[PDB]
C-alpha cells in the first residue's frame, strides 16, 4: 500500500501546512501571563507555612 | 507515483518549515529576561510510601489531592491516603507488568495496563467491600504505555502498536482511533478541557489530536531520540517533552513549534517523567540518574533537584491544588516531596 | 447484601444465649461489626464491637464482662455470646456491618435484627423533638446536641443520622455531618456544627416517616439519643 | 621492662578499641533497619552490636584499670569484666552462626532460598544472646569475688566454659569454613573463573577467627589447669586482649564492607 | 493517642494490608523467573509445551521449585523499551532451531538477536541457557546437503557433530563479557526430557551464585 501510504501522508501535510498560526511572541507573552497570573496559588513555588501545609504533619 | 509523492511530501514539509520559521519573531528566553528568577527552592519528603516491594512504574494523584494510587511490578496496585501514609486499598493485578496507572476524576475508578496489551479499569465503589475489576478493554497490539480517564466512561490509551485509542468504557469498545504515527507511543496527556491530547512517540515526535474528530491536528518535532514523557501546560495551549536524548522540550500549540529547552551537558540521562506546578512556572522533570530536577519554566536554568531516591525515578505527578508531588522509583518508594 | 440474625426466644433470668449472624453477599472479612441493641419501647443502644481481622473488640459498659462477641470468618459469621441473663436484656439486636477507610460510610447496613424476651465520660444525645406531625410535601427540620463537641482535629465531625421506618431496621443516611449516604434520596441533607446538629428534608413523602436517631462515632462508647419520631 | 611493654600494650588496646567502636557504630547505622531483605544481614547487626559492647567494655575496664582499685572502683570493675567475657562469648558464637549459615548457603541452596524460615536468624540470634547471657552469669555470680569466690568450683564453671568455646565454636566455624572453601574450588572454580575474593575473604576471615579471637579463651583455658608463674601471665593477657581487640576491629570491615551488595 | 475512633480503625486496616503484603511479596521470592526468547519458528514452542494478547506467563515445578517463564516473543514492537522490566530474571532461555541455517537468513537473524540481547546493559549478569533444538533435522539436512552451501567460513568437515560443535562455538563467540555471566548451551530436539533438569541445573547455579553476592563473597 505504498500509494495509499502516500496519499494519506500528502493528505495529513497538506491538514497540517493549513493551520492557522500566530507569532512566538505572542504566544511567549501568553505563558507569562499565565504563569504570573496564578503565581499567588503556587504552594511549590513559595513554601506554605507549617499551619496551612496538609504535608507538615 | 511513487517518487511525485515524496517529492509532494518534501515539498510540503519544506513550506510547513518555512512557516513555522516566519512566525518565529523572537526566542521564549528573549521575552522571560529580566524577570525576577524562581532561584534555588529546596523542597523536602514530607512522607514515605513503604508498601511495594518491587520497581514502580506509574503514579497518579486523585482529583481530591490526597488519594494517590500506584502500580508495582509485583502485581500490585496500592491506593494510599497521603496525609496519613495509610493504604486505603491494595489490588492484586492478573498482570504485574504494569506500566501505567490512572486515577478517575470522579474517584469512583482506577485503571492500569501494560505488558498485557489490555487496560483493566476497576471500580473503587462496590456494595461489597473489595474493589472489583470493572472492564477490561483490549484491541491493542502492542504494550499499554498511558492510560487517562476523560470521565466515568471515557478513556483514552495509548500503546506500543504505534496508535492511540479512545474507548466506550460501558461497550468496551474503541470509539475511535488515532494512528498515523511511527513506531511507539509512550505517553498522552489529557488537554484541562479534555478536548484534545498530546502523544509523544519513538519516532521523536509529538503529536496533537483532536477527540471528537479523531485526527490528528499538528506534528511537532526537534528531539533525536524517542520520547518517554509528555504533559500539558496548566493553560492547555503548551506542553512539555522528555525524551531518551536526555532533553526536555516546550512546544506551544498556536505557535506550532518549540519554544525552548531545558538540558543540560552533566546530564546523559533520559527523562522518564515529567510534570508541571500550579501556574506552569516550575517543570519537575524525572531522569534516570536517581534524581528528579526542578526547572523554571519560563527560563531554562534549574530551579533545583531534590534527588532521595535510591535508584531511577520512574514516575512523579504534582497535586490538582499545588500542594505536593510524589515520585516513584525503582527502589520500590513512593516519596511525597513539599 | 444481606445480614440475617439468629438465635434470641424465651430466656428465663440468669441464663445464657448465642447470637449469631450470618453475613451474605459482601466482603464480610474486610467488615469490621458492631452488636446494637433496642429496646421494646425505648431508642436503640450500642453492645459490642469487633474489628476486621478480629483485632481490637469493645463492649458496652452495661454489658462488659457477661458479654462477648467473636467471628468466624471463613464460615462468615458473627457471634454475640452472653451470659448471666438479666431482666434489663429483652430487646431486639441488630447486627451492622461498618468499613474503616478515608471516605468510607460505617454502619451502611445493618441487619435485620432478633428478639431476645427474658422473664421478669460518655457522651450524651438528646433529641428534645417526638411524636411530631407534618403534612407530605413540607420541609421538617429535626435537630440532635450533643455533651461535647463531635468535630475532631482532623476536620471530621463524626455525627450520623439513621432512619427506622414502623416495623423495620434503622438505615443509614447521613454518614458524618452533611455527608449523604448512598442509594438515600437527595432530599435528605445533614448540618451543624460543633454541639448542635440538624437533619432537613425538603419534600416529605409518605415513606421517609418513622423515628430518627442520631449516633455519635467520636469515641467509644458510641451513643445513640431518643428518637424524633415523625407522624403524617 | 614489662611494665613498659604492657602499658604499650594497654594503649594499643586503647586505640583499636575506639577504632572498633567506630566501625561499630557505623555498621549499626547503615545496616540498622535497612538490607534487612538479605538474610545474611540480622546475623551481622547482632554481631556488630556485640563487638560493640566488648570493645566499649574493655576499654572502659583500661581506662579504670589506671586508677587504683580499693573501694570505689573493684565492684563495678568486676562486673564489666564480667560483661567484656559476655560480650566475647556472643561475638564468637555469631561469628560461628554466620560461617554456618555462609555454608548453608551454598550447600543447600534451594532450602536457603525456598524453604529457610524467615525468622531463622533473628531467634537463632535471640537464643545465642540468652544462652550467652545465662552462661556468663552461671560464672559471674558464681566465680567472681563480688558474690561467690570460689576456686575449685569456679575453676570447674569456667574450663566448661573455655571447652565449651574451643571445642564446639572453633570445630564448628572451621569445618564451615573449610566446606564452604572446597565446595566452591570443585563446584564452581572448574567451568568458570576462579572466585579469588572468596578464597582470600573466607582464609582471612579463618585466620583472623583463629589467631585473634581465640587467644583470650586460651588463655582463660591456661590460666587455670597449670602453674604458669605470674611473671608473664600479665603480658600473656594483654596479648590476649590486644588480639581479641584486633578481631572485634576488624570484623565490619571484612563482614560489612567486602559483604556490601544492598549498601551501594 | 490523638486519633479518632474511625483513624485508629483505619490504621488497622492499613496494618491488615501491610502484613498480606508482606506474606504475597514472600511467595514471590521464593519463585524463579526465566525470560523466554528466540526468533519465530524456532522450537520455542516446543521447549514451552514440555509441561502444561502481550505476555504469555507459564508457571511450572521441578523438584520443589517454582519456575515462571515469560514468553514474550509476540510483542513485535520496540524491545528496548520493555526490556528493562525483566531486569532480575534468573535465566534468558535462549531458543534457536538448527535447521534453519539457510531458510534474510534465519539463522543470521537469530545470531543478531542472540548478540543484541546477550550484550545489553539489563541482562549484564543474567546467565543464558541456549537452546539449539531441531537437531533431528539439522541432521537430516547435513545428510542431504552440507552446512557449506550457505556459510562461507566454515572450513571444517561436513560432519553433523562438526557443524553442530561450529554452530555453538560461534554462537557462545557473540558475547563480549565471559566473566559477568555464563552461557549454558544445550543441544535438543522433539523428543527429549532433559531440558528441565538442564535448566534447574542452571538455575542452581545461579541461585548460589546469588547467595555468594548475599554473602558478599562473590
Ligand atoms: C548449645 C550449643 C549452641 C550451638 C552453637 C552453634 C551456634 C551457631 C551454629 C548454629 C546456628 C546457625 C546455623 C544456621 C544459620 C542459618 O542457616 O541461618
Ligand atoms: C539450629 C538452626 C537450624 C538451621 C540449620 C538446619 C539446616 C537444615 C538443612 C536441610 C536441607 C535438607 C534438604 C536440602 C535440599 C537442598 O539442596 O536444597
Ligand atoms: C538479652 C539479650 C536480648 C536478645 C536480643 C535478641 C535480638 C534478636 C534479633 C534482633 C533484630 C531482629 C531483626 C527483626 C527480625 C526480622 O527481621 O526477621
Amino acid at each position: 500500500a505504498s500509494i495509499a501510504q502516500a496519499r494519506k501522508l500528502v493528505e495529513q501535510l497538506k491538514m497540517e501546512a493549513n493551520i492557522d498560526r500566530i507569532k512566538v511572541s505572542k504566544a511567549a507573552a501568553d505563558l507569562m501571563a499565565y504563569c504570573e497570573a496564578h503565581a499567588k496559588e503556587d504552594p511549590l513555588l513559595t513554601p506554605v507555612p507549617a499551619s496551612e501545609n496538609p504535608f507538615r504533619e | 507515483e511513487l517518487d511525485q509523492l515524496r517529492q509532494e511530501a518534501e515539498q510540503l514539509k519544506n513550506q510547513i518549515r518555512d512557516a513555522r520559521k516566519a512566525c518565529a519573531d523572537a526566542t521564549l528566553s528573549q521575552i522571560t529576561n529580566n524577570i525576577d528568577p524562581v532561584g534555588r527552592i529546596q523542597m523536602r519528603t514530607r512522607r514515605t510510601l513503604r508498601g511495594h516491594l518491587a520497581k514502580i512504574y506509574a503514579m497518579h494523584w486523585g482529583t481530591d489531592s490526597r488519594l494517590l494510587v500506584s502500580a508495582s511490578q509485583d502485581g500490585k496496585l496500592i491506593i494510599w491516603d497521603s496525609y496519613t501514609t495509610n493504604k486505603v486499598h491494595a489490588i492484586p493485578l492478573r498482570s504485574s507488568w504494569v506500566m501505567t496507572c490512572a486515577y478517575a476524576p470522579s474517584g469512583n475508578y482506577v485503571a492500569c495496563g501494560g505488558l498485557d496489551n489490555i487496560c483493566s479499569i476497576y471500580n473503587l465503589k462496590t456494595r461489597e467491600g473489595n474493589v472489583r475489576v470493572s472492564r477490561e478493554l483490549a484491541g491493542h497490539t502492542g504494550y499499554l504505555s498511558c492510560c487517562r480517564f476523560l470521565d466515568d466512561n471515557q478513556i483514552v490509551t495509548s500503546s506500543g502498536d504505534t496508535t492511540c485509542a479512545l474507548w466506550d468504557i460501558e461497550t468496551g469498545q474503541q470509539t475511535t482511533t488515532f494512528t498515523g504515527h511511527t513506531g511507539d507511543v509512550m505517553s498522552l496527556s489529557l488537554a484541562p478541557d479534555t478536548r484534545l491530547f498530546v502523544s509523544g512517540a519513538c519516532d521523536a515526535s509529538a503529536k496533537l489530536w483532536d477527540v471528537r474528530e479523531g485526527m490528528c491536528r499538528q506534528t511537532f518535532t526537534g528531539h533525536e531520540s524517542d520520547i518517554n514523557a509528555i504533559c500539558f501546560f496548566p493553560n492547555g495551549n503548551a506542553f512539555a517533552t522528555g525524551s531518551d536524548d536526555a532533553t526536555c522540550r516546550l512546544f506551544d500549540l498556536r505557535a506550532d513549534q518549540e519554544l525552548m529547552t531545558y538540558s543540560h551537558d552533566n546530564i546523559i540521562c533520559g527523562i522518564t517523567s515529567v510534570s508541571f506546578s500550579k501556574s506552569g512556572r516550575l517543570l519537575l522533570a524525572g531522569y534516570d540518574d536517581f534524581n528528579c530536577n526542578v526547572w523554571d519554566a519560563l527560563k531554562a536554568d534549574r530551579a533545583g533537584v531534590l534527588a532521595g531516591h535510591d535508584n531511577r525515578v520512574s514516575c512523579l505527578g504534582v497535586t490538582d491544588d499545588g500542594m505536593a508531588v510524589a515520585t516513584g522509583s525503582w527502589d520500590s518508594f513512593l516519596k511525597i516531596w513539599n | 447484601v444481606q445480614l440475617v440474625e439468629s438465635g434470641g426466644g424465651l430466656v428465663q433470668p440468669g441464663g445464657s444465649r448465642k447470637l449469631s449472624c450470618s453475613a451474605s453477599g459482601f466482603a464480610f472479612s474486610s467488615f469490621g461489626m458492631h452488636w446494637v441493641r433496642q429496646a421494646p419501647e425505648k431508642g436503640l443502644e450500642w453492645v459490642a464491637y469487633i474489628s476486621s481481622g478480629s483485632g481490637t473488640i469493645y463492649y458496652a459498659d452495661t454489658v462488659k464482662g457477661r458479654f462477648t462477641i467473636s467471628r468466624d470468618d471463613p464460615k462468615n459469621t458473627l457471634f454475640l455470646q452472653m451470659t448471666s441473663l438479666r431482666s434489663e436484656d429483652t430487646a431486639m439486636y441488630y447486627c451492622v456491618r461498618s468499613i474503616y477507610y478515608y471516605g468510607s460510610s460505617p454502619f451502611d447496613f445493618w441487619g435485620q435484627g432478633t428478639t431476645l424476651t427474658v422473664s421478669s465520660s460518655d457522651i450524651v444525645m438528646t433529641q428534645a423533638t417526638s411524636s411530631v406531625p407534618v403534612t407530605p410535601g413540607e420541609s421538617v427540620s429535626i435537630s440532635c446536641r450533643s455533651s461535647k463537641s463531635l468535630l475532631h482535629s482532623n476536620g471530621n465531625t463524626y455525627l450520623y443520622w439513621f432512619l427506622q421506618r414502623p416495623g423495620q431496621s434503622p438505615q443509614l443516611l447521613i454518614y458524618r455531618m452533611s455527608n449523604l449516604a448512598s442509594g438515600v434520596p437527595d432530599r435528605f441533607s445533614g448540618s451543624g456544627s460543633g454541639t448542635a446538629f440538624t437533619l432537613t428534608i425538603s419534600r416529605l413523602e409518605a415513606e421517609d416517616v418513622g423515628v430518627y436517631y442520631c449516633m455519635q462515632h467520636l469515641e467509644y462508647p458510641l451513643t445513640f439519643g431518643a428518637g424524633t419520631k415523625l407522624e403524617l | 621492662t614489662v611494665h613498659t611493654a604492657y602499658l604499650v600494650l594497654s594503649s594499643l588496646a586503647m586505640f583499636t578499641c575506639l577504632c572498633g567502636m567506630a566501625g561499630n557504630s557505623m555498621v549499626i547505622w547503615l545496616l540498622g533497619f535497612r538490607m534487612h531483605r538479605n538474610p545474611f544481614c540480622i546475623y551481622i547487626l547482632n554481631l556488630a552490636a556485640a563487638d560493640l559492647l566488648f570493645l566499649f567494655s574493655m576499654a572502659s575496664t583500661l581506662s579504670l584499670e589506671t586508677q587504683p582499685l580499693v573501694n570505689t572502683t573493684d565492684k563495678v570493675h568486676e562486673l564489666m569484666k564480667r560483661l567484656m567475657y559476655f560480650a566475647y562469648t556472643v561475638g564468637l558464637s555469631l561469628l560461628t552462626a554466620i560461617s554456618t549459615q555462609r555454608c548453608l548457603s551454598v550447600l543447600f541452596p534451594i532450602w536457603f532460598k525456598c524453604h529457610r524460615p524467615r525468622h531463622l536468624s533473628a531467634w537463632v540470634c535471640g537464643l545465642l544472646w540468652t544462652l550467652c547471657l545465662l552462661m556468663n552469669g552461671l560464672t559471674s555470680s558464681f566465680c567472681s569475688k563480688f558474690l561467690k569466690f570460689n576456686e575449685d568450683r569456679c575453676f570447674r564453671v569456667d574450663m566448661v566454659q573455655a571447652a565449651l568455646i574451643m571445642g564446639v565454636l572453633t570445630p564448628v566455624m572451621t569445618l564451615s569454613s573449610l566446606t564452604l572453601f572446597v565446595w566452591v574450588r570443585r563446584s564452581s572454580q572448574q567451568w568458570r573463573r576462579q572466585p579469588t575474593r572468596l578464597f582470600v575473604v573466607v582464609l582471612a576471615s579463618v585466620l583472623v577467627f583463629l589467631i585473634c579471637s581465640l587467644p583470650l579463651s586460651i588463655y582463660w583455658f591456661v590460666l587455670y589447669w597449670l602453674s604458669l608463674p605470674p611473671e608473664m601471665q600479665v603480658l600473656c593477657f594483654s596479648l590476649s586482649r590486644l588480639s581479641s581487640s584486633v578481631s572485634s576491629s576488624a570484623n565490619p570491615v571484612i563482614y560489612f564492607l567486602v559483604g556490601s551488595r544492598r549498601s551501594h | 493517642c490523638t486519633l479518632s475512633a474511625e483513624d485508629k480503625a483505619a490504621v488497622e486496616r492499613s496494618k491488615m494490608i501491610d502484613r498480606n503484603l508482606r506474606e504475597d511479596g514472600e511467595k514471590a521470592a521464593r519463585e524463579v523467573k526465566l525470560l523466554l526468547l528466540g526468533a519465530g519458528e524456532s522450537g520455542k514452542s516446543t521447549i514451552v509445551k514440555q509441561m502444561k494478547t502481550g505476555i504469555v506467563e507459564t508457571h511450572f515445578t521441578f523438584k520443589d521449585l517454582h519456575f515462571k517463564m515469560f514468553d514474550v516473543g509476540a510483542q513485535r514492537s520496540e524491545r528496548k523499551k520493555w526490556i528493562h522490566c525483566f531486569e532480575g530474571v534468573a535465566a534468558i532461555i535462549f531458543c534457536v532451531a538448527l535447521s534453519d541455517y539457510d531458510l534474510m537468513n534465519r539463522m543470521h537473524e537469530s545470531m543478531k538477536l542472540f548478540d543484541s540481547i546477550c550484550n545489553n546493559k539489563w541482562f549484564t549478569d543474567t546467565s543464558i541457557i541456549l537452546f539449539l533444538n531441531k537437531k533431528d533435522l539439522f541432521e537430516e539436512k547435513i545428510k542431504k546437503s552440507p552446512l557449506t552451501i550457505c556459510y562461507q567460513e566454515y572450513a571444517g568437515s561436513n560432519t553433523y557433530e562438526e557443524a553442530a560443535a561450529y554452530i555453538q562455538c560461534q554462537f557462545e563467540d557473540l558475547n563480549k563479557r565471559k566473566d559477568t555471566k555464563e552461557i549454558y548451551t544445550h543441544f535438543t530436539c522433539s523428543t527429549d526430557t532433559k531440558n528441565v533438569q538442564f535448566v534447574f541445573d542452571a538455575v542452581t547455579d545461579v541461585i548460589i551464585k546469588n547467595n555468594l553476592k548475599d554473602c558478599g563473597l562473590f
